[PDB]
């Protein structure tokens, strides 16, 4: 019927990158600058959070199937983004996701696309629907952030400090392999779990069980804090690496 | 896996012939070589690159993959041409969308005047088209192009709805800018055509109403070649869009520039008079002028005409297929 | 675009309707008579009918009444044609010069309604205050007859019995009154309602509801002296006034369904009642006056006359004439004598008028070598079949070939000098468990017979019961000597075998000239048969001799001759079959994609399929590859009647809904879609079902005879008889007599004024769409007929062009010998 699309984290070593002499540290920088390469080029171009997403989505699997040394990285990612523009009804025209690419990336970057750039990108989109299985529905973090907080009942300051700062852990996992890893529901609640934990906030109380100290569960069936935790160890990783700190 | 689509070859498929010329591509008929079912295949042709895959199958793609009901048609797999090269910017070979094939169509049924259908026919064949359009809509999907070319029927009696290449996600809550101009016009809503651009759910609703009609009389209720007429054909039959019957009328983009010969009033229960009751009475709220004083899929459903319709008692249609060859004298 | 011209060479002779009256002078006995598209004008005489009259409308004639409304000397004639054109007519007559006037005009068609199963029906009250319409079901549409209406406007009373099956104005009462039998789930019921002109709504009527016969079909008004109403079914005859309520059911009308009613006398004593084997009868009422002065209704008596042709109308003129309008068979003028004959009959015949019938197929062949060609037509249904040869000796000679029975296929074989055609006769199940044929016929008239033996479908299992007294169709081949048409031999097929296609070729090495018949195995069980045989016949030596049978599973609808290869339609498939050496049947290619292939032509190796519901088909055989190819399908749903090929890229198709278009391909090869797409470039409403196509023509061309602007000669035969021509027209001839048209429309005055432009535009229930790409030639042949002043009005400021003088005015005289050329084509 529909696909599998999320794997072990010990299946990581064995990506077609790993295996073509990639080291882990270089496929992770190279998921990073991809899909903050999407990012930036969408955000430039005014696009809504969810086809930055999807389009980051799709790059992220495309990579569990294809290594980085035959598919130059910034093609893939402005493929991906002009694809998710379609699937998402938030459309592009190629040319003007290239010219942003430009703008955004260094001489030696954009050599990526080669002598045509629009060519170089419509002609993978026949590989990207075939890797990508053609499931094209796509959930993202986001939309479980917002229908669990809306049951959150409490302060309306605390609470939207609780979402935000949640928001932008989801922003930041994006340039992992969580979305590899995890469904987006146990991503929405990992978050919320991070950000209560860094605000000294207990989010059971503003729930509708309060005694219900896993509050959780009644978001999210059977997910255990070893999972969350993992989650938040990942997102924490990002910030400590880099010279960035948690939002706060 | 069953899931690992677009890479089956459509070798695996003997082409009976064409079914249609669609929007992207041909539709053909087809047999499975493996298992004799017959199939239908939608041609997708990236070969124009001007933006590569149609966006309008990109949509039939996405909500087809996410909707089950036994009124709505199942896209079975996607398979490829074969591609013949190992590069893959060389390769334009196309894409087939599989379907599972339908015996009919409505239009097909009715323009060619070789069916007759019963009150019961009718129930039948609404009851299955408005619990699938309640399904879409509960999904919060829009089909915006119904018609009877859209509305396929088996020769069992099941009826499926399959043209969801205009199909988009509405919101109740964040009102969008939508495309105005999205159904034919024989089955088009008052306000798209006085340019809504926020579309309801409820343009779809207008659209079945038309067929309910239609299946009664088996012409087309409002056939017009331009948009004005339609408006006038309407409003001689549903009356005038006027502030009293639907107040935001006014904040409607033509409202003042497109106006009915007259402020005619409302007549759809007089020139039905020859309809069953519990059909008029669903006929005369489905062809509501104002959307929001329209009635929704479900409330059609929960109807005198349909709320006691048992499907498992389907209806086929009379489609005679003998001495209709040699007319009796 | 493609340009192609229509053009009538016959008109249709099958009669529609016939009333009598005081139209012509209020002194004068006419007999209006209705053909498709036609009326005839006749004044009754001793001897019999003196014509004065014939005019053409642009529609279908639907309604044909006669009235004499308070302050008129003579009657009026209302006429609604089939696409609800409406009109009141009077005929005027200045010395020599004959006219007729349209003292009223409208369209009456509803934006919305439902058209009714038993048709259109049109009534007038006796005190002419109103017409009566049964055009949708659920309403009644009320004309009021005041001199102020001349738009014939109406109105529309809610009509709570949806399905009616007939209604007439009824006499003797206080108020305009109607009495309809109407069905629902309860059976069938003859109820009454009174019509106020003041309301515009029904009044509870005179007379109580009675149910009635399950299958009561006609309401016949009687008059004053008696009232009330006379219903007519299978079994039975009631008359309905009030209280009063008689019935008489005697065994011999059981036997035939009546189908036509007509009044003798003008008290009512007497009417005349028809049935599908032609039986002629009369109802008598039987008075008996009451002491208080009052007549009543004592009882009701049937008395069988004779025999005439299976009639639509009949008319009762005068002294003992009675004319017999059919539509199956010859329209007849017969009298009824007071003493019987030795037979026991009371009718005689005195006048035969040729109907070409029903033209089921048709062939041309050339049979007396006249380098002109000859029509050999099946004709007629029932007792009423026959074959008529036509050939354009200035008349259309007819030979009459009576078969008594129905003619469904003809071919010609040259090589046997003789004809096959497919027959059908009815037998009824017998005391004996077999079947009794009504009356002797072509198949039981043979020379010599054969009876099929074949054991293909003889291991059954499938139980089909038999109940004394129900029909059956016997199909046979028959084999008819061209010169002396004598039936040498008839085949009979098994039981419940349909006989369906027929074609007489050579196959592959085979030197030897054969007779192939295509058949289904019908049983009432089945929605589409599934059985059905393609059986090869030799007809030598006066015998015909079973070469081979191929079993197939369904019903062979056509078959025609491929390059010495046999293809057939079977249900939804297309086959091409192989003649071997071991003289058997043997499959090559198959084409699936269709709902029912009911019709095949060929070109080349390009076909031209004929489907229920899909329109048509362009299919190729493709040698190399020994398998079949989709050209290009036309993608508009129509119901085809017949189809034929044009030339390489045009074709031609006939519509159930009367209606004649041409599809070429794109010629365009942009894209493949665009070639796979076959464009409707011509459309046009002919007003006729056509049901046979047919290449060639009557005309004699050989040795120099002066050739046309036109090229081609396809001929076409209808249900009503009518034979016309479809020929093709250069892009400079088509341009010339298309403006031509739009001049004439102005200047020739039309009955009823109805626009031409409306009434050959494509029109079925769910479309019409104004004509394309065809020439009215019935229109361009009328300007020789208009008078010199209207000639030199149309051809004012008319230019030529494509031409030697690229633009070069036209007189009046010029274009009369262009017409004339034309009308050499017919
Ligand atoms: O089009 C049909 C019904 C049959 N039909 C309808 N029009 C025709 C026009 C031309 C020739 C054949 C056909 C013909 O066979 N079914 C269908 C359509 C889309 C999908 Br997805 C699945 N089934």
């Amino acid at each position: 019927t529909k696909p599998c699309w999320y794997w072990d984290k010990k299946d990581l070593a064995h990506t077609p990158s790993q295996l073509e002499g990639l080291d882990p540290a270089t496929e992770a920088r190279y998921r990073r600058e991809g899909a903050r390469f999407i990012f930036d080029v969408g955000t430039r171009l005014g696009l809504h959070y969810d086809t930055l997403a999807t389009g980051i989505i799709y790059f992220h699997r495309f990579y569990m199937f294809h290594s980085f040394k035959q598919f130059p990285r910034y093609v893939t990612g402005a493929c991906c983004l002009f694809l998710a523009g379609k699937v998402e009804e938030t459309p592009k025209k190629c040319k003007d996701i290239i010219k942003t690419a430009r703008s955004l990336l260094n001489d030696v970057q954009f050599g990526q696309f080669g002598d045509d750039p629009k060519e170089e990108v419509m002609v993978l989109e026949r590989i990207l629907l075939q890797t990508i299985k053609f499931d094209l529905q796509v959930e993202h973090p986001y939309q479980f952030l917002l229908k669990y907080a809306k049951q959150l009942k409490g302060d309306k300051n605390k609470i939207q400090k609780l979402v935000q700062m949640a928001w932008t852990f989801v922003n930041d996992s994006l340039c992992t392999t969580l979305s590899l890893q995890w469904e987006p529901e146990i991503i929405a609640v990992a978050v919320m779990y991070l950000a209560g934990r860094l605000c000294k906030f207990e989010i059971q109380e503003w729930t509708s069980k309060p005694m219900y100290r896993r509050w959780w569960e009644q978001f999210v069936q059977d997910v255990p804090v070893d999972v969350l935790e993992d989650i938040c160890h990942q997102i924490l990783d990002l910030y400590s690496q880099g010279k960035q700190q948690m939002p706060h | 896996t069953e899931s690992d689509w677009g890479k089956r070859c459509v070798d695996k498929f003997d082409i009976i012939g064409i079914i249609g010329e669609g929007t992207y591509g041909q539709v053909y008929k087809a047999k499975d070589k493996d298992t004799g079912e017959l199939v239908a295949l939608k041609k997708v042709r990236l070969d124009n690159e001007k933006e590569g895959f149609p966006i309008t199958a990109i949509r039939e793609i996405k909500i087809l993959r996410q909707l089950i009901h036994r009124s709505v048609v199942n896209m079975k797999e996607i398979v490829t041409d074969k591609q013949d090269a190992l590069d893959f910017k060389k390769d334009k070979g196309a894409f087939y969308l599989v379907f599972e094939y339908m015996d009919h169509d409505l239009m097909g049924l009715l323009e060619s005047g070789l069916v007759h259908f019963s009150e019961d026919h009718i129930k039948s064949f609404m009851k299955q088209l408005m619990e699938g359009l309640e399904y879409c809509h509960k999904k919060n999907f829009l089909h915006r192009d119904i018609k009877c070319s859209n509305i396929l029927l088996n020769n069992s009696g099941q009826i499926k709805l399959a043209d969801f290449g205009l199909a988009r996600l509405y919101n109740s809550e964040e009102s969008r800018p939508y495309t105005n101009k999205v159904i034919t016009l024989w089955y088009r809503p008052p306000e798209l055509l006085l340019g809504e651009e926020r579309y309801t759910p409820a343009i779809d609703v207008w659209s079945c109403g038309c067929i309910l009609g239609e299946l009664f009389t088996k012409k087309p209720i409002f056939q017009a070649n331009l948009e004005l007429a339609q408006l006038e054909l309407i409003s001689r039959l549903c009356g005038s869009p006027c502030p009293a019957v639907w107040p935001d009328v006014i904040r409607l983009p033509y409202f003042n520039t497109m106006k009915p010969k007259k402020q005619y009033r409302r007549r759809l229960r007089e020139e039905f008079s020859f309809i069953p009751s519990a059909a008029l009475d669903l006929l005369d709220h489905m062809l509501t002028l104002d959307p929001s004083k329209r009635c929704t899929a479900e409330q059609t459903l929960q109807s005198d005409f349909l709320k006691d319709v048992e499907l498992s008692k389907m209806a086929p249609p009379d489609l005679p297929h003998w001495q209709d060859c040699h007319e009796l004298w | 675009m493609s340009y192609n011209y229509v053009v009538t060479a016959q008109k249709p002779t099958a009669v529609n309707g016939c009333v009598t009256g005081h139209f012509t002078s209020a002194e004068d006995l006419n007999l209006l008579i209705a053909k498709n598209t036609r009326l005839e004008i006749y004044v009754v005489t001793a001897e019999g009918l003196r014509p004065v009259k014939e005019v053409g409308m642009y529609g279908k004639i639907a309604v044909m009444e006669l009235f004499r409304p308070k302050g008129e000397s003579k009657d009026l004639l209302f006429i609604l044609t089939a696409k609800y054109n409406a009109c009141i007519l009077e005929y005027k007559q200045s010395g020599e010069s004959i006219d007729i006037i349209t003292r009223a005009h409208g369209n009456v068609q509803d934006r919305i309604g439902r058209p009714s199963e038993t048709g259109i029906i049109g009534i007038i009250d006796p005190e002419c205050r109103m017409i009566g319409l049964r055009l949708y079901d659920g309403l009644f549409k009320v004309i009021p007859l005041d001199r102020d209406n001349k738009e014939l406007k109406a109105f529309n009373i809610r009509l709570e019995e949806l399905h009616v099956i007939d209604v007439k104005f009824l006499y003797g009462c206080q108020a305009p009154t109607i009495c309809f039998v109407y069905q629902d789930p309860q059976g069938r019921h003859v109820k009454t309602y009174e019509v106020s002109l003041r309301e515009k709504e029904f009044n509870k009527g005179p007379w109580k509801q009675e149910n009635v016969e399950a299958e009561a079909s006609m309401v016949i008004a009687v008059p004053e002296p008696f009232g009330g109403a006379i219903i007519i079914g299978q079994e039975s005859i009631t008359y309905h006034n009030g209280d009063k309520y008689l019935a008489i059911a005697p065994p011999i009308i059981k036997q035939s369904t009546i189908v036509c009613h007509n009044r003798v006398d003008p008290n009512g004593s007497r009417y005349l009642l028809g049935d599908m084997e032609g039986r002629l009868f009369m109802l008598l009422l039987e008075k008996e006056e009451q002491m208080d002065g009052t007549v009543t209704l004592k009882d009701l008596r049937v008395e069988l006359l004779g025999e005439t042709s299976i009639a639509e109308c009949l008319t009762y003129l005068d002294n003992g004439v009675v004319f017999v309008g059919s539509r199956l068979g010859d329209s007849q003028l017969v009298k009824l004598n007071v003493d019987s004959n030795e037979q026991g009959s009371y009718v005689v015949a005195m006048e035969t008028f040729t109907n070409l019938g029903p033209i089921v197929d048709m062939c041309v062949v050339d049979l007396e070598r006249q380098g002109q060609g000859q029509l050999v037509t099946c004709s007629g249904a029932f007792k009423e079949g026959s074959l008529r040869i036509i050939r354009n000796g200035q008349k259309l000679h007819i030979r009459t070939v009576p078969l008594y029975e129905s003619p469904r296929k003809i071919c010609y074989q040259e090589v046997s000098q003789c004809f096959g055609v497919l027959s059908s006769r009815i037998e009824v199940q017998d005391t004996s468990g077999g079947t009794t044929a009504l009356r002797p016929s072509a198949s039981t008239q043979a020379l010599s017979s054969s009876v099929s033996s074949s054991k293909l479908f003889s291991s059954s299992t499938a139980p089909h019961e038999t109940s004394f007294g129900e029909e059956v169709e016997v199909h046979n081949l028959l084999i008819i000597d061209q010169h002396t048409f004598e039936v040498l031999h008839a085949h009979q097929f098994l039981q419940n075998e349909y006989a369906l296609s027929l074609v007489s070729c050579k196959l592959g090495k085979d030197p030897n000239t054969y007779f192939i018949v295509g058949t289904a195995m019908v049983y009432p069980e089945e929605a589409e048969p599934k059985q059905g045989r393609i059986v090869v016949f030799q007809y030598s030596d006066g015998k015909l001799q079973t070469v081979a049978e191929k079993e197939v599973k369904g019903a062979v609808y056509s078959m025609v001759e491929f390059n010495g290869k046999l293809l057939a339609s079977i249900n939804s498939t297309v086959r091409l079959y192989e003649w071997t050496t071991e003289k058997e049947l043997r499959t090559e290619c198959n084409h699936y994609n269709n709902i029912m292939a009911l019709y095949l032509k060929t070109k080349g190796d390009f076909i031209l399929v004929g489907d229920l519901m899909r329109s048509v088909l362009l299919l190729a055989y493709k040698p190399m590859e020994g398998n079949f190819e989709e050209i290009a399908r036309d993608f508009n749903p129509n119901w085809m009647s017949a189809v034929e090929i044009l030339d390489d890229d045009n074709f031609l198709g006939a519509e159930n809904a009367f209606n004649l278009f041409v599809c070429q391909k794109d010629s365009a090869a942009t894209t493949d879609e665009e070639r796979q797409h076959l464009q409707e470039v011509g459309l046009f409403h002919l007003g006729e079902f056509v049901n046979v196509f047919c290449h060639g023509s009557l005309v004699m061309q050989n040795l120099g005879e002066t050739s046309t602007p036109t090229q081609g000669s396809v001929l076409f035969g209808t249900v009503n008889g009518m034979i016309g021509l479809v020929t093709s027209l250069s892009e400079s001839w088509y341009n010339l007599l298309l403006d031509m048209q739009n001049r004439l429309n102005k200047v020739i005055k039309s009955v009823g004024k109805i626009e031409h432009s409306f009434w050959r535009s494509f029109h079925t229930e769910r479309k019409t769409e104004p004509a394309t790409g065809f020439i009215d030639g019935d229109l361009i042949e009328s300007f020789l007929d208009i008078s010199r002043p209207k000639m030199q009005e149309v051809v004012a400021n008319l230019q030529y062009d494509d031409g030697s003088g690229m633009k070069r005015e036209a007189t009046a005289d010029d274009l009369i010998k262009v017409v004339e050329e034309l009308t050499r084509i017919h």
